């Protein structure tokens, strides 16, 4: 890869396959987001097949591929990880044995942190107890951005919260899939639900006019 | 009273039953250990048997004054240790704490911040043919101690 | 909270403790709950059908935040039925019509 001044880029490695990449890209480059200028640089040690190559050709101007292994420092230097803004890892949810997957992911994290101790990492984990091990890596600063997503914990938590009030699982899960408004004119239940689903969640610093006011007051007037 | 060996080469003592040296997390807290040696193993039932006698023996040699010895504390699976306990019973000043070396509580219970050395070994390294997963335990355990925080 | 984050690293479990006045101050967190418009302070608005009015009133009165409607599936059909399945509507616009057979998610206060 050749770094381009004034433009960030990220590095994605892990379980690269057709459906996973399609889902990730479709969600990432959605129009509802603000203007984006980040290049995506994959990294895998298996030559892609024709379907995957066709997908990359379709997203020609903003996706690049490089064959290699994430455990090799030469490869890590090849994809220019020092100036990379963040590094992602994708996990195989439908694996036969969960523990092997967690072991592989932990090894990848250790290797990346060895090569560089200040990068920011986002990952996936299949069991709760395995997540505890990541707290022992010397340079795993979770006070800054360094996030592990435990699928089991989140899933069971969603269900448990649904126990108190029903429908909470759906209502939450629709807040993270960026969707555009869809209009249907015939009158059924689907119309209002489709109007609702179009929402997402965003964060932003407040204006200076609200510094001295009370929280309920500023929750109003907005 | 028999103190040295038959051949006058090592320190010797009467055999002792295993339960007289097993400690608990609370129990080891009251005892104060300084300048000792802590040994971590990853064995279990049905694994290759490394001969721990060759390790402890050089420490408990002669030409060491009785007050000059180094206390030894094992940390690991009690099931594994019982298999070879008979060989090490004669050696003096040996103590065993059941636990896991990854459990950060145990490494605090024994005063690891006041130690002379900390050996880490493996047992089933030959059994596994998966190169990536080989030596995962030893690597991970070593890094754990690196990130420790002390007052 | 970070305190739970740090402690869980050491022992990977929990330990019973003793209540202290500063500790009991941690029992102040909003929780999730459901309301029914059939009866209560808001039963008047059940037929009125102004989502915004309830929103402003609820927040000022009880510091309740209401951000969803869990509506009966066939409440929009003139013909009657007996199906009791419902769906979710997230963040409705200000000028939305309501019916007495409606449930709304809310965030309770503590005590
Ligand atoms: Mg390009």
């Amino acid at each position: 890869y050749s770094a381009v001044s004034g433009r960030k880029h990220i590095v994605v490695c892990g379980h690269i396959t057709l459906e996973s990449v399609s889902n990730f890209l479709k969600d990432f480059l959605h129009k509802d987001r603000d203007d984006v200028n980040v290049e995506i640089v994959f990294l895998h040690n298996i030559s892609p097949n024709l379907e995957l190559e066709a997908l990359f050709k379709r997203h020609f101007t903003q996706v690049e591929f490089y064959q290699g292994s994430v455990l090799n420092p030469h490869d890590l230097a090849r994809v220019k990880i020092e100036s990379a803004d963040a590094c992602l890892i994708l996990a195989n949810k439908y694996c036969a044995d969960p523990d092997a997957e967690d072991a592989s992911n932990i090894m990848r994290v250790i290797s990346i942190k060895n090569y560089h101790p200040k990068i920011r990492i986002i990952t996936q984990m299949l069991q709760y107890h395995n997540k505890a091990h990541l707290l022992n890596i010397p340079s795993w600063n979770w006070k800054e951005g360094d996030d592990a997503i435990c699928l089991a914990e989140l899933k069971l938590g969603f269900i448990a919260q649904s126990c108190l009030a029903q429908g909470l699982s759906t209502m939450l899960a629709n807040l993270f899939s960026m969707r555009s408004f869809i209009k249907i004119e015939e009158d059924t239940w689907q119309k209002y639900y489709l109007e609702g689903v179009s929402n997402e969640m965003y964060t932003e610093y407040l204006s200076s006019a609200f510094v001295g006011l009370s929280f309920p007051t500023v929750c109003e007037l907005c | 009273v028999k103190k040295y060996d038959s051949t006058g080469m090592f320190h010797w003592c009467a055999p002792k039953e295993i339960e007289k040296v097993i400690l608990t997390r609370s129990e080891a807290a009251m005892t104060v250990l300084s300048g000792h040696v802590v040994v971590c193993i990853f064995g279990d039932v049905s694994s290759a048997l490394i001969g721990l006698r060759n390790l402890v023996m050089p420490l408990r040699a002669s030409n060491f004054h009785y007050h000059e010895l180094k206390h030894i504390v094992f940390v690991g699976s009690i099931e594994y240790l019982k298999r070879e306990w008979e060989t090490l019973h004669n050696f003096p000043k040996v103590s065993i704490l059941p636990g896991t070396p990854l459990s950060r509580a145990d490494l605090r219970a024994v005063n690891i911040n006041l130690c002379d050395m900390c050996v880490i070994l493996s047992a089933n390294q030959n059994n596994i043919d998966d190169t990536s997963l080989q030596d995962k335990e030893c690597i991970l355990a070593s890094l754990n101690i690196k990130s420790m925080q002390f007052d | 909270t970070p305190e739970l984050e740090a402690l869980i690293a050491e022992e990977n479990a929990l330990r019973g403790g003793y209540s202290t006045p500063q500790t009991l101050a941690n029992r102040d967190r909003c929780r999730v709950a459901q309301l029914a418009l059939l009866d209560g302070p808001f039963a008047d608005l059940g037929d009125g059908g102004c989502y915004g009015d309830l929103f402003c009133k609820a927040l000022k009165t009880y510091n309740m935040l209401c951000f969803g409607i869990y509506r009966l599936r066939d409440a929009h059909l003139s013909t009657p039925s007996q199906c009791t399945k419902r769906y979710v509507i997230t963040n409705p616009p200000y000028e939305f019509e309501l019916v007495p057979t409606d449930l709304i998610f809310c965030l309770m206060q503590f005590d």
